[PDB]
């Protein structure tokens, strides 16, 4: 029903397509920040991880800041010092938002233990509002996510569950992540929840939507697949204890699969 | 990409969710525009977050156009195209004479236009009422005032219950559904519509439980005949009155046999049933439609 606009989904699936091309970082930043690495941002996008846990937000919320810092950290390069002021904005900012209820500004000076002052936040906010231009409004690994549950015959929670599991997992790693669109990770992912669980595949459905098949969806398979067998030895863990919650249907305990067992089909 | 000294302030047009609007002119290119001023504690309000990047991709005739965002010192301007008058001035205005037809039946085309447009960019407007929609003299109707707005998912999330002013409040905010999607914006423009045609107001409720009595006297009571799962919404109560559907000719007496179509698929009680801003383009109701200019200055 209208929840799920029969109306709108196809225009709205084709404008985030767009959006994603339009709003998409550099995948070769971080060579050019000569301050900053992949393990960076990675502590930090873990630790907004938890921040985003701390304050029950939106996962919405989440994929939007981190969006925001790696389109930030395209343009400007930023001390070490000074990351965390610029996740910091961008999870303020993301708030405000997605958020029925943003955490006040007060409490995100607090999380960082009072390394930045109220009035440096404030100015961090207003520095990313002018380097986006205030493009705020950036599809999300959720936003494909979403859509492609409602292909689910039927509708499984474990499936959904384990493909945010999976989608998060993802932001935490500038290599490889940044070198795929956020659909063609949902669609990874989602074929990667829905073969753990179910043992079935991309479904014809998606096909038709996204033009992506598993042929297409291979390298970004390859990668996410490795990251979900090595998701326990990872430095950054707290995506594995978020999705350890019943609220999350514990998918992060679950087993990855060994093998993918991704093959042609000939003629079709 | 702009700077205040190139804007010659003219008066104040309004008030608005920043405190004052000002009609300004463009000293170099001779543009009028409308100017928001937000005085930046908090940061920059999440309301206006939401105006600017959502407004800053929909560019529609149909939807007032965000021309810049002016970034002074602890203040921060909005500039938009200027629209001379807005729609609940124009039916105060139209007292004797009514709006003539041709008008209501563009300025809602051109509604349902600007809407689809805001429902295809996946953006719920969420405070669609006469004094947000702006009309000029060239015979444009455009969606203002986006700072209730809110860039929506697939399938939705619960989103703020506090949202529409309440004469426009669809019913199933007032029953504090988990979930509501673009069909709250269509009652909006249902009621504007019947607005449009009497000039004054269809449901003026003077609380919650008393806009949701007004419906139900004026549609019927919903049961689950109508509108399936009613009777278990967190705000439905089982001693709510059972007002029987009244003719809905006698709504709108006036309207004719397309026109009465359109507005009672704009307010069906069941929101999957609701008629779509896309769709409703289509109704017959707007067969012969044209875009005159306002019959008065």
């Amino acid at each position: 029903g209208v929840n799920e606009v029969p109306d709108y989904h196809e225009d709205i699936h084709t404008y985030l397509r767009e959006m994603e091309v339009k709003c998409k970082p550099k995948v070769g930043y971080m060579k050019k920040q000569p301050d900053i690495t992949n393990s960076m941002r990675a502590i930090l996008v873990d630790w907004l991880v938890e921040v985003g846990e701390e304050y029950k937000l939106q996962n919405e919320t989440l994929h939007l800041a981190v969006n925001y810092i790696d389109r930030f950290l395209s343009s400007m390069s930023v001390l070490r010092g000074k990351l965390q002021l610029v996740g910091t904005a961008a999870m303020l900012l993301a708030s405000k938002f997605e958020e029925i209820y943003p955490p006040e500004v007060a409490e995100f000076v607090y999380i960082t233990d009072d390394t930045y002052t109220k009035k440096q936040v404030l100015r961090m906010e207003h520095l990313v509002l002018k380097v986006l231009a205030f493009d705020l409004a950036a599809p999300t690994i959720n936003q494909f996510l979403t859509q492609y549950f409602l292909h689910q015959q039927p509708a499984n929670c474990k499936v959904e569950s384990l493909a945010m599991f999976l989608g998060e997992l993802s932001l935490i790693d500038a290599d490889p992540y940044l070198k795929y669109l956020p659909s063609v990770i949902a669609a990874a992912a989602f074929h990667l929840a829905l073969y753990t669980v179910t043992g079935q595949s991309w479904p014809e459905s998606l096909v038709q939507k996204t033009g992506y098949t598993l042929e297409t969806l291979k390298p970004c398979l390859l990668d996410l697949h490795q990251t979900y067998l090595r998701a326990p030895q990872h430095a950054q863990q707290s995506i594995r204890e978020k999705y350890k919650n019943s609220k999350y249907h514990g998918v992060s305990l679950l087993n990855p699969p060994e093998t993918l067992n991704v093959h042609h089909h000939h003629h079709h | 990409p702009g700077s205040m000294e190139n804007f010659q302030k003219v008066e104040k047009i309004g008030e608005g969710t920043y405190g004052v609007v000002y009609k300004a002119r463009n000293k170099l290119t001779g543009e009028v525009v409308a100017l928001k001023k937000i005085r930046l504690t908090e940061g920059v309000p999440s309301t206006a977050i939401r105006e600017i990047s959502l407004l800053k991709e929909l560019n529609h005739p149909n939807i007032v156009k965000l021309l810049d965002v002016i970034h002074t010192e602890n203040k921060l301007y909005l500039v938009f195209e200027f629209l001379h008058q807005d729609l609940k001035k124009f039916m105060d205005a139209s007292a004797l004479t009514g709006i003539p037809l041709p008008l209501i039946k563009s300025y809602l085309f051109q509604l349902l236009q600007g809407l689809a447009f805001c429902h295809s960019h996946r953006v719920l407007h969420r405070d669609l009422k006469p004094q947000n929609l702006l009309i000029n003299t060239e015979g444009a109707i455009k969606l203002a005032d986006f700072g209730l707005a809110r860039a929506f998912g697939v399938p939705v999330r619960t989103y703020t219950h506090e949202v529409v002013t309440l004469w426009y409040r669809a019913p199933e905010i007032l029953l504090g559904c988990k979930y509501y999607s673009t069909a709250v914006d269509i009652w909006s423009l249902g009621c504007i519509f019947a607005e449009m045609v009497t000039r004054r107001a269809l449901f003026p409720g003077d609380s919650e439980i008393d806009q949701l009595f007004r419906i139900f006297r004026t549609l019927g009571t919903p049961d689950e005949v109508v509108w399936p799962g009613v009777t278990s919404m967190p705000d439905y109560k089982p001693s709510f009155p059972k007002w029987a559907r009244q003719d809905f000719s006698k709504v709108v007496p006036p309207l004719d046999e397309d026109g009465r179509s359109l507005l009672s698929q704009m307010l069906h009680y069941d929101p999957n049933k609701r008629i779509s801003a896309k769709a409703a383009l289509a109704h017959p109701f707007f067969q012969d439609v044209t875009k005159p200019v306002p019959h008065l200055r």
